[PDB]
């Protein structure tokens, strides 16, 4: 179970913050991932973070726009998207691995999915 | 995107449909970490296959996964009405990067 | 009775010869064998000992389900004579999901890290008693070499890392005499990510070849001066890089100042050592997976940046067979220090889905100045005959 | 090659660090492991050994049924190196439903009680041979520390008890040299019920912290002078009592002289030692059941009556896991004696009805002068995967 | 240095529990050897248990028809006392009859194998075979199925060749460092000497044996090692120790001749002398090997037909099976202590719900102090076993 | 500290039973290694058993298709003599052929592994690798599969590389403390040397080997370790010792050439000299490795084709399988004693009721005294085995 | 298992009930005494382990009931002095099925007696 | 401890009897026993240690605990199950506490 923030409307050029918290047990060693789905389009992987290490990874097309932060004590991940443009209107999901970080589990597996948040950027 | 998929597929109730997902060597190929997700309209994506062949608990055994060279395949045997959905393939491209494929819209007749 | 100084020359190495094999997976289908991962060989002045990070279960057991996890409270360090498989009569010397064992010539030193990931405890045990302990200094995950440490004149050096595996991490070198930490030293040099070092004595100091998980497909070298407690760092100048995720031989590169940034995002433990300007190096045959294992010698690979001249190649494990961690250990001879390496053979899940466990076997080779031949020594267990 | 004096000071203890673990129940689902209860750890000058009271059967056996009984003629004392599980190669040193053991620097002394409850025999085995024997003096269940005794300069102090577990009982202290009882001393002081003492050397004498099974939740203290053969007794002054049946932290009380009459009833074997004025102790987290185990230091708990100031709390076993007995032992260091404790982890019947047997595992911690971290070390055996 | 056993005998007021091997209980869920006729011999450091294993485990197909005692696959098994006979034990020699000795420097094993008509007794010292002898009567060449004594490097082993229901040639062999230095025919009034329990009585050796022809009163053999002299007698105590015997009222024993008093079969037993009194062990039953008690008969080593009994201990209860019994001496700080082992036979020819025949041991030692009561049977549920 | 073997040879009137390992009987109810080609070598304290064990137990699924002898998972297993090869054994090296010896200071193990085309022989001394050699003829590089002999710190090993049905390159390696100090080609009249059994005959070493090309009589290699000189001949017995042989009426030997009498194959055997006589152990059967006898041939080391036989002992009866046999010497207190081990092969290619192939050992030692008769087979019912 | 016969007593007297267990040695077991007034429920008077000879009583029965035992005969006696009018009831003797131990310290009540009625009268 | 005064049930159905108490009573210790007493007969133990059941007792009786209330469930109510039912618990200091008794009556 991953709870997520509410849907927020925004103006172009502003900055939005999306939050997702895992209720579960203690998930700091687990890997969280952020996925964007434009209305009608497919899924694109923005990036990921292990809250324990606090060293995010980003896609090549999202380096410079997305900031991913985390709180390991509360196991809550945050995604800040700045300089909102027209094609940032989408639904944002946060996923989490079912296994902790290890030698054989280093890729960001995405097993448990959140409900998603919509961000509308237009005016 | 980086992984290619059929735009749409159709099938009859009872037959089996294979969804393909092709990519380069850095994509599906080496690094046999291929996941298949299923998304019904208006709901979040659901993992149905992880690690090419493995399947999570609670997923129907009718869904199977396989890999051949540089392509992956998702086989649905015994199509029903609840299998009408968008199916997505993702892979680990290396250097802590995940690559998705454009989803296929499986519709049963 | 007296300390170990390693004050002998490194004798001539024309290759490596088979030394030992533990058919743990083969014996475990019709026997009682521990489920282990991350082994290493450390030799006291009389004989050699094998060490493993067990999982608190045997293989023909219900608790072998989901053994792929690496940090588990029931993991213990298993000690045996080299050649004796890990049966029910083994000794668990400490609780650890990360360990490092060495012998100073008088007793054994074990460094054992256990507990929570955010707050872990590293216990230093000497002569059968706990002598020291530290906690995490960065609170990410506290790790050690997972191979043997090096003790010179009673001072033992352990490389311990704490921080991100995909980012900057605080790596320290701890100098311990008789189980008590007398010094700590931050990592200094051009290396940017140091993990799971394989260390060997190069008198008067210690030389370690380690694993980069952030940006380096080549291996960092840490040189430790045990009298001044000083640390310097660099990379391997051999163009043929020795990390499992790597480019092909044509496109690989290593200028031994910075990470090559090719596909360095993971790796294996690995090992390398220097013979004059040349480098003896062992890596896996596959460039993306941990399948296969070769060793060879690169001419001027410790002195000339980006050297791809290869001689004396031996196929320890063939391409079609799985491999794993590989590490180094030094054995005193009559008049020289001889280098030897251990190779892990991982059998189990995340590659083989017909079983539920994940265990290993070990194959140990030693250098020789004489003539050798060719061969093949995989794990060789039929996975369809296993529980 | 000479006697042990324990003539060194005590370590500076800021807490405890993980030392050893025996995954006996996990290994017994697919292995040959003795069914045991009431273990302890005693260390010779070289290493440390684990002792258990085995039921004369393995876990995967038909004779594991109705194991919950505590006094059978088939119970033996099992001796092993610390870390080695109790497998078929274990040595049964004596017949005992209750036992004690020390090393005097030359050999091992084992005190072993067997026979009938009406008429019991306590044998004293020194250096592999039987030297002396005593019988019951009150014609009740003759018991013993069920832990180590203190072996000072060839003189051994074993606390035995004979009498009711809900009334007045005759408790004696036996002084033994080389297997021969040289003195007997009745218990003297304000302690009214003494059972299963955990004893440690406090030079020139011995300090024991025991359990009270009659009107007491605070633990009795027995101080033994081995030169005068004299005994004094009191109660732990720490306010936070350490018996597994007890009142909550608000309503608990412990004055120095008399038992507190606060949920006296049953008890558990525990331990506590002194830090000048502080007290280091360990107790079960649960207040009615033996579930969980924590250790902490109470400020001015050995001097000020009913002092409830707590610092340096560690969670050895979480509340959702089954604990059991616990006990202290002492390890001679390079310059000063260290204190360590073992915790029993009971798995089996009278609480878990899915199995018919009753056995245990052991987790051993040692004191450290350095930094540590948080963690959790339960048995972690899936009771649904066991025979 | 050699063992002399030149200390006085310890003060013995009884016996105290010392060791137990729950082999049969452990063998239901483990790989334990099938053994019979064990003994305990102590080197200067520790004590060792010896057994005549049948070359098979209990949870095995080769445990069928194990009641035979003379098989080519029988081997002598050594272990530390208390360690069960698991798969990591050492088979020191091939033997269906064996005797182990420690002289202070090394071990000596007398091991008999071969055919009944032509048997070989091998004498193995310090891990190597040093001597060998053959049958002198071409009957079953047997030996003491227990330990015997080495004084000043000279070890005395009693061997018997001949009928078990008639006259048999019994010879005492004196061996130095694995080499037979002397042999001596049995001399005295004993008419049938089978396997003995021997203990040092400085400067010589005293052995209490079993009679299988016409006696049930435990013949005594005294051996002088200096001049290789043998004398023989019986136990003067009326309370006889052989398992086939009549009741205590009609039993009789004069120490010149066998009593002709339900002689028949016998069991391995033990008795030793404390002054004029005798400390002896026997079975509770009078026809079967069920139960075991030890007691002291006053004036039982001097006065013929003495039936005054004190200090009775029930080692094994009447309703539980027993077997062979034997003595062994442990050197203390200032006195030699006597200890005894008791066989606990579990298996076929009495219990027909299984097919094998194996055993356990319970070992007691003498004490000068106070003891209590108890009962230590094997306690294995025969319905819960292979 | 070094061993010189300067003592004389013991007077030998026969052989006596020393040790037995009931490995096949125990493996039906336990975890026992699957082994073949074992041997016994004795350090100054005790004796050790060595086996070329494949990486599997007998109750395992990997026991299928065990009949292969050159497998990468084969390892050399050490144990104390008498202890079965259980899961607690030590794998000292990787080898499908090995030779172990003790110089009085440490152990030397020669272990050959790898491919048949290219093989590596490693030399482990005192627990560490000291030297390595490769194939010189690129055929299967083999070794004695028995114990080597060390005199004054110089250890002698015999390694053959070549064809088993033709001329092969046999070399003698002289090794001091794990390092090859000399190599000597085989010289003399022997034309095929394989699997030698070597014993110290001071000042040199005498080896009796297996001929696989043209000889039913056994080659003899005499090795002088001072000047590193090799001579060779054949046994002058006439009662030839190789398993494929003609009957006693048609067999022959003339000390120089192979007799060309059914000598197309062979078994590992042994023979040693007692002056002009020869003590020799062979199999009872003339075509199969079933049964094993030992005897003494009068004037067998001196007179060509001497068919006079005395002192015959049946070690294994002819109705029971046998296998490799080998010699090893034990230092006594006055003289060197000779002892021999016999393989007992149980498993496939003769017994198709199972799928594996393993062995047991029976070890006998020479004696100056008397002995008897008997038989000591493996004695495992193949119908009760997994 | 066997108890004494029914006893007729006048108020102010003292009654002695007995309970002997047969079938082995039960000195180390726990024997308890239970009272049942006619038509009312079960009340636990108190227990004893005959080996230890230290009885335990309920809060409402202390000072009135004396429980003694003979471990050799495994017999437990209950003496009830000051026989007040409402002391008429049926008295049961019960025994634990398990001997005293670390995990068995509470007075289990497994094997029950047949009962004995005492009647405080006139 | 507190128990219902009386219960009634039909033949063939399942009934449940509750036993409530304080923390020192049922709720802290797992020593809860259930006894069955037919009229004119001695009490008979049917449940000990909350869930455990003696041999010779019908499998239809199933004890259970949840919080500070123990429950006895009788499935397949037959006519021989008409008896008084008593719950007992360990008080905490060598003391047992009983219930009041439930008069089960089948119809």
């Amino acid at each position: 179970q991953l709870v997520e923030s509410g849907a927020e409307v925004k103006k172009p050029g502003s900055s939005v913050k999306v939050s997702c918290m895992a209720s579960g047990g203690s998930f700091g060693s687990y890997g969280f991932s952020w996925v964007r789905q434009a209305p009608g389009q497919g899924l694109e992987w923005m990036g990921g973070i292990i809250p324990l290490f606090d060293t995010p990874n980003y896609a090549q097309k999202f380096q410079g726009r997305v900031t991913i932060t985390a709180d390991a004590s509360t196991s809550t991940v945050y995604m800040e998207l700045s300089s909102l443009r027209s094609e940032d209107t989408a639904v944002y999901y946060c996923a989490r691995d079912s296994l902790p970080y290890g030698d054989q589990n280093y890729y960001y597996g995405m097993h448990v999915w959140g409900q998603g948040t919509t961000v509308t950027v237009s005016s | 995107s980086a992984l290619t998929q059929p735009a749409s597929l159709s099938g009859s109730p009872g037959q089996s449909i294979t969804i393909s997902c092709s990519g380069s060597s850095s994509d599906i190929g080496d690094y046999n970490y291929v996941s298949w997700y299923q998304q019904h309209p208006g709901k979040a994506p659901k993992l149905i296959i992880y690690d090419v062949t493995n399947r999570p608990s609670g997923v129907s055994d009718r869904l199977s996964g396989s890999k051949s060279g540089t392509t992956a395949s998702l086989t649905i045997s015994g199509l029903q009405a609840e299998d009408e959905a968008d199916y997505y393939c993702s892979s680990y491209g290396g250097n802590y990067n995940l690559v998705f494929g454009g989803g296929t819209k499986l519709t049963v007749l | 009775a007296e300390y170990r100084n390693w004050s002998k020359p490194q004798c001539n190495i024309t290759g490596f010869a088979p030394f030992s094999k533990d058919n743990s997976i083969r014996l475990s289908a019709g026997g009682d064998i521990w489920v282990t991962r991350e082994p290493y060989v450390s030799c006291d002045p009389d004989k050699c000992y094998q060490f493993a990070l067990g999982q608190g279960t045997t293989l023909n057991n219900g608790h072998s389900n989901d053994t792929v996890h690496d940090r588990t409270p029931y993991r213990t360090l298993l000690m045996n004579e080299l050649g004796v498989p890990f049966h029910l009569g083994t000794k668990q010397v400490c609780i650890a999901w990360s360990s490092s064992s060495c012998h100073d010539g008088k007793a054994w030193l074990h460094v054992c890290v256990t507990g929570d990931d955010e707050n872990a405890t590293a216990s230093f045990i000497y002569n059968g008693r706990l002598v020291d302990s530290i906690g995490s200094w960065s609170k990410k995950i506290l790790r050690t070499q997972e191979s043997e440490c090096v003790c010179i004149n009673g001072t033992c050096t352990v490389v311990m890392t704490d921080g991100s595996a995909s980012g900057k991490a605080d790596t320290k070198i701890l100098f311990i005499e008789e189980g008590k930490i007398v010094h700590t030293s931050p990592l200094s040099g051009s290396a940017q990510h140091v993990e799971e070092c394989s260390c060997y004595p190069r008198y008067p100091g210690v030389r370690c070849v380690c694993r980069d998980n952030w940006k380096g497909s080549n291996r960092p070298i840490v040189d430790i001066n045990v009298k001044d407690y000083s640390i310097v760092s660099s990379y391997v100048c051999s163009g043929l890089v020795g990390d499992t995720p790597r480019k092909n031989d044509s496109s690989s590169s290593s200028h031994c100042l910075d990470p090559n940034n090719e596909e360095g995002g993971h790796g294996v433990k690995g090992w390398a050592f220097d013979d004059g300007n040349d480098v003896w190096m062992g890596r896996t045959i596959s460039e993306k997976l941990r399948s296969g294992y070769e060793t060879f010698k690169v001419i001027e690979g410790w002195s000339k940046p980006n050297s791809k001249l290869q001689i004396n190649r031996q196929v320890i494990v063939d391409r079609g067979n799985r491999s794993g961690y590989s590490g180094i250990f030094s054995v005193e001879g009559k008049s020289c220090i001889n280098r030897c390496f251990y190779v892990e053979l991982i059998r189990g899940r995340k590659q083989e889905t017909e079983v539920l466990w994940t265990s290993n076997s070990i194959v140990v080779f030693c250098g020789t100045s004489g003539t050798y031949g060719t061969g093949s020594w995989p794990d060789g267990a039929d996975i369809n005959l296993m529980p």
